[PDB]
């Protein structure tokens, strides 16, 4: 009898700390995916500004061309 | 004496907590800055009141909490209202911009920012206990702080202190005050991702309150300091066994035991009485059966179902005021050989009864008349699910179309996270059916 | 907490100077920078829109910018001319000549980093910016051309903030030129993807009110401004005033922005009334409620019964009853049910403040975004394939560098939103 009770105790402890464990697990894989996904937003959103400026550059040098005539 | 923490979270959760904190002080005889003369024991003690406030060697007794806002003008105000000088500055914790009424915000982008600064602060005050008994968490379904920002603190606590209890009272949005087409998106993925990590939680329908306010009291268009001195009146009666002792005194830890039988089914429903205004209380005494009777209508309860309509799984009254216990057992008797009350067949039926002979306090100015007696009555039943089955319809109508999903992309979070956490609760809305099922 | 302000070209400069001159009068802050007000409610939030400069003085964070120097010495010149910051005018001297290519590609490119050096120097003395709002129009070269480059290079140095326009559409009813159906859809199409929300000041509606509903057989620019200076008065109230509803940028986009393209909205203004019926007509809450939802108060020229509203917006002003306030739009729901969209619930919402616009003692303001709103763009979509069929005045626009393929990509952008304003307004709950 005592060694079950032994048992029971280190159960609970061990269950307490399994789940403090696999909260703070998944706590930091959605903070990581989170930051992630918010970058390569953002990353995307400038991309395409970017790609307005070279658009632009070469809609002046076109500009520069035809007044070559 | 066990301490308990209270931690206000966002506007709604700030702006209850000052109407909390201030009937706190009426109900002990504390004054704005904190000297309570009737304290012979300076700097320390052991007293009821204790669970809540802590003692400076100057006299000061200062709340155990923590205000949390990711904006500064909510808690600018308390930072500079009436009971500035109750709170030490480092229990006032602002961030300069908001969640935009967005969860993804609250957890993510902004949150992110204070919790560890949050945490510490809470830490400080953990510190300060002989013997911390749990969390209580105010906060709103309804805006991102109030969702994003406490989900994120709920998961961080869990792993702070282990299963330390945490309860919660949850502002449900009601579209009459209601500040965001969003609210039952936030609304959801707030309650998923907090479901594991809170031992019990009472919701509070701002639907409900505002019917009360308007029908009972007679404010023809209330406002949230209208709400708010009725809810703290709420609160104030679920933390009265914590903060004051007496005989017939019934822990709330005790009454928790009845009302969660399984850890997801753990949303009491609170139904209070008497709410009466001055000009009708006069010279009308309200007897312990009317009261009590007043806990069966559904006019009363702070979440809008029916009760009628479902099973209950617990029943318990909490008294406060003149009150004795054959007055109470002759009112339940009476009640139940009258009332629709239908218990699920694996509960015993007794209801559990406390009695606190602190009587009401009224903030001045207020709407409520002062009584001499109340009771608060906090039930299990199947139909606080009606609460959920309204809010997940919203989110469906909104979901089907992605209808500003975009919103929450753009911050960091995926359309996975909006599935999963409305399974979580269809699966939820399930286990409240099956509750209710006879055994076979 | 605080807004950057920008005004570009001739409209944009106008507007934007009337905007300064009404909020200023609603702020208690005089011409010199000076306060000089009874209520602390004008002061508590002054700050999203005006700096403290040494002397208790309040400097609009305004931007003035334009390719020519007229307007702008005019604006110098006006009531408030005073009150801007000095620094803050961005004048160049070549010109646009109506061309949104020499706004966007050549001209307004060449003034564009001038600019951006206020906007940064503005920007740095922000403790929390919110964003940022451009007034212009969309049919000259400067405001539309400019204006939407501009916002262009702002979202690529402010990615995070909001970015809110006040967008003036052409109509022949008000102006000649010819190239405005060009400009127009060039600029349309840099806002469906650079904005996070637009009003749509429609100069087709402003001229329809002055002239049918308040009867002025000759209406000036003056007479449509104070249209659109009361408006921009009416929906920045939130922003200006204590308040609980959309009182910034971002909440105000989360309201009003189901989809990130749809972000056109209608703007609405009660009440308006005849020198005739303004004896006759009582100011009740009934009536700014019905006035404040009838096409005929709309600065947009769509009829909303024509499509379904997303998303509104309703500020009233003033004295007033807010349970009657409630119950009128509780009432206008009901009646009006089936041109709101099933599918968001819960999506009119309702503020009210206390303090009236001058002159009034209670007013009434509207913000929709509604899949009727597509009725504008396709009025400028006929307009636009009409010339561009026959290829008529291109060469301005080749004459900068551009070619044909991105008036077909604008064109096509355009069609593309009307295309989705339809796809849900035909959409079920079911
Ligand atoms: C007084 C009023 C409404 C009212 C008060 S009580 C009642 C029954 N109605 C509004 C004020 C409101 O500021 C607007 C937004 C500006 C109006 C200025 C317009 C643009 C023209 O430039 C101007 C020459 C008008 O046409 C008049 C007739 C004088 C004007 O009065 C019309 C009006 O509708 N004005
Ligand atoms: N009962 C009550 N409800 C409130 C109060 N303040 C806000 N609410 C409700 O709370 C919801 C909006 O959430 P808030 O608490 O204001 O938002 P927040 O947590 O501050 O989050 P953000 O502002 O988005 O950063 C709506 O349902 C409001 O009606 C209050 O003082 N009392
Ligand atoms: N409502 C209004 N519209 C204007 C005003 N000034 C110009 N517009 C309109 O703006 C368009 C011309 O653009 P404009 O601003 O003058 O050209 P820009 O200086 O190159 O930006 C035309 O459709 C005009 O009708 C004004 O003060 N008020
Ligand atoms: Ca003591
Ligand atoms: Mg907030
Ligand atoms: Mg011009």
């Amino acid at each position: 009898k005592r060694e079950h009770e032994r048992e029971v105790i280190q159960k609970a402890i061990e269950e307490n700390n399994n789940f403090i464990k696999m909260a703070k697990e998944k706590l930091a894989q959605k903070m990581e995916s989170n930051k992630e996904n918010r970058e390569a937003h953002l990353a995307a959103m400038l991309e395409r500004l970017q790609e307005k400026d070279k658009h632009a550059e070469e809609v002046r040098k076109n500009k520069e061309l035809k007044e070559e005539a | 004496m066990r301490e308990c923490i209270s931690i206000h979270v966002g506007q709604a959760g700030v702006q209850i907590g000052n109407a909390c904190w201030e009937l706190y002080c009426l109900e002990h005889g504390i004054q704005p800055d904190g000297q309570m003369p009737s304290d012979k024991t300076i700097g320390g003690g052991d007293d009821s009141f204790n669970t809540f406030f802590s003692e400076t060697g100057a006299g000061k007794h200062v709340p155990r909490a923590v205000f949390v806002d990711l904006e500064p003008t909510v808690i600018d105000e308390v930072r500079t209202g009436t009971y500035r000088q109750l709170f030490h500055p480092e229990q006032l914790i602002t961030g300069k911009e908001d969640a935009a009424n967005n969860y993804a915000r609250g957890h993510y982008t902004i949150g992110k920012e204070i919790i560890d600064l949050v945490l510490d602060r809470i830490r400080k005050l953990a510190d300060q206990c002989t013997g911390l008994q749990g969390f209580l968490v105010f906060h709103s379904f309804g805006g991102g702080t109030g969702s994003g920002f406490t989900s994120l603190l709920m998961e961080r606590l869990s792993v702070d202190y282990g299963k330390k209890s945490k309860l919660e009272f949850s502002i449900y949005p009601a579209p009459q005050v209601s500040t965001a087409v969003v609210e039952p998106y936030n609304s959801i993925l707030t309650t998923h991702t907090t479901l594991e990590h809170s031992d019990c939680a009472f919701m509070v329908d701002n639907e409900a309150i505002y019917d009360i306010c308007r029908r009972n009291l007679d404010i023809e268009r209330p406002t949230y300091t209208n709400l708010n001195r009725l809810i703290s009146q709420i609160v104030s009666s679920i933390t009265a066994s914590l903060r004051f002792d007496g005989a017939l005194n019934v822990d709330l830890t005790e009454f928790q035991t009845n009302l969660v039988p399984y850890p997801r089914i753990h949303f009491p429903l609170a139904t209070y009485a008497p709410v009466i205004s001055a000009e009708k209380a006069y010279h009308e005494q309200l007897s312990v059966a009317e009261i009590t009777n007043a806990c069966f209508e559904p006019a009363n309860q702070m979440v809008k179902c029916d009760p009628r309509h479902g099973k209950y799984m617990a029943c318990c009254l909490l008294y406060r005021g003149d009150v004795v216990p054959k007055d109470v057992n002759a009112a339940i008797a009476t009640i139940k050989t009258k009332r629709s009350i239908q218990f699920v067949d694996w509960c015993p039926t007794g209801f559990k009864v406390g009695i606190n002979y602190q009587p009401p306090t009224v903030v001045p100015g207020g709407d409520l008349a002062k009584v001499q007696r109340a009771v608060c009555m906090l039930s299990n039943t199947t139909a606080i699910a009606e609460a959920w089955a309204r809010l997940d319809h919203k989110f469906d109508l909104m979901y089907a179309k992605r209808a500003f999903v975009h919103w929450y992309v753009g911050e960091g979070m995926e359309e996975g996270e909006f599935s999963e956490a409305r399974e979580d609760m269809a699966a939820l809305e399930k286990d409240y059916e099956e509750v209710g099922v006879d055994s076979v | 907490r605080e807004i950057v302000h920008i005004q570009a070209g001739q409209c944009g400069n106008q507007i934007g100077a009337k905007f300064w001159e009404v909020i200023s009068d609603e702020h208690g802050i005089d011409p010199t920078g000076s306060y000089h007000g009874d209520s602390d409610l004008q002061l508590e939030r002054i700050n999203v829109y005006y700096n403290e400069a040494t002397g208790n003085k309040y400097v609009p964070r305004a931007i003035l910018v334009d390719l020519e120097p007229g307007t702008m010495d005019s604006v110098r010149s006006g009531p408030f001319g005073q009150i801007f910051r000095p620094d803050n005018f961005v004048f160049g001297q070549s010109g646009a000549g109506n061309n949104w290519a020499k706004g966007h590609y050549t001209e307004g490119a060449e003034l564009v980093d001038s600019v951006l050096d206020v906007v940064r120097k503005e920007s740095e003395s922000c403790d929390c910016l919110q964003g940022f709002q451009l007034t212009h129009s969309l049919g000259g070269g400067t405001g539309s051309g400019m204006g939407t480059l501009l916002i262009s290079k702002i979202r690529e140095e402010y990615p995070d903030r909001i970015m809110n326009t006040f967008s003036v559409m052409p109509s022949p009813k008000v102006s000649d030129t010819v190239v405005e159906p060009y400009n127009a859809t060039l600029s349309v199409h840099q806002l469906v993807e650079n904005t996070d929300e637009t009003y749509c000041i429609d100069n087709e509606a402003l001229y329809d009110i002055c002239f049918r509903t308040l009867k002025l057989t000759t209406p000036t620019y003056g007479d449509l401004n104070h249209l659109v200076s009361a408006t921009m008065s009416g929906v920045t109230t939130c922003l200006r005033f204590p308040g609980q509803l959309n009182a910034d940028l971002r909440k105000l986009a989360v309201n009003m922005v189901p989809f990130p393209r749809l972000h056109f909205f209608m703007p609405g203004f009660a009440p308006l009334t005849s020198r005739g019926s303004q004896q006759y007509r009582a100011l009740t809450v009934p009536e700014l409620t019905q006035q404040m939802f009838d096409s005929k108060n709309m600065m947009a020229a769509c009829d909303p019964r024509h499509g379904r509203y997303l998303t509104v917006a309703a500020i009233f002003r003033g004295r007033m009853s807010m349970k009657e306030v409630d119950e009128q739009m509780l009432n206008v729901q009901n009646k009006n049910s089936s041109y709101f969209v099933e599918w968001i619930p819960n999506n009119v919402k309702t503020a009210v403040c206390d303090i009236p616009p001058r002159g009034l003692k209670m007013s009434a303001t509207f913000i929709g975004n509604s899949t009727a709103i597509q009725e504008l763009f396709k009025r400028i979509s006929e307009q636009f394939t009409a010339m561009f069929r026959r290829k008529a005045f291109l060469h301005w626009y080749t004459g900068e560098g551009m070619d044909e393929m991105e008036f077909t990509e604008a064109e096509s952008n355009m069609n593309d939103l009307v295309s989705e304003y339809q796809q849900y307004q035909d959409a079920t709950a079911d």
